[PDB]
């Protein structure tokens, strides 16, 4: 019986920390996409190799 | 003479 109570608890609080890390990761996805965008506008268009043979024709 | 927000909750509950 006390283990049913304890498993009620542990399952509850594990789903707690699970959804914690889970929406932490949802927002990580989100904020990381924001950072990709910003940092990229800073670099990503400028992050490419061009003039490969334009310097040779 | 004398407001219907119980889906994930019940999922976690099960």
């Amino acid at each position: 019986r006390q283990l049913h109570a304890r498993v009620d608890k542990v399952d509850e609080e594990r789903y707690d920390i699970e959804a914690k890390v889970t929406k932490n990761i949802t927002e990580i996805a989100d904020l990381t996409q924001k950072i990709f965008d910003l940092r990229g506008k800073f670099k990503r268009p400028t992050l490419r190799r061009v003039r490969i043979s334009a310097d040779a024709m | 003479q004398n407001g219907k927000r119980q889906t994930e909750r019940e999922k976690k509950k099960k």
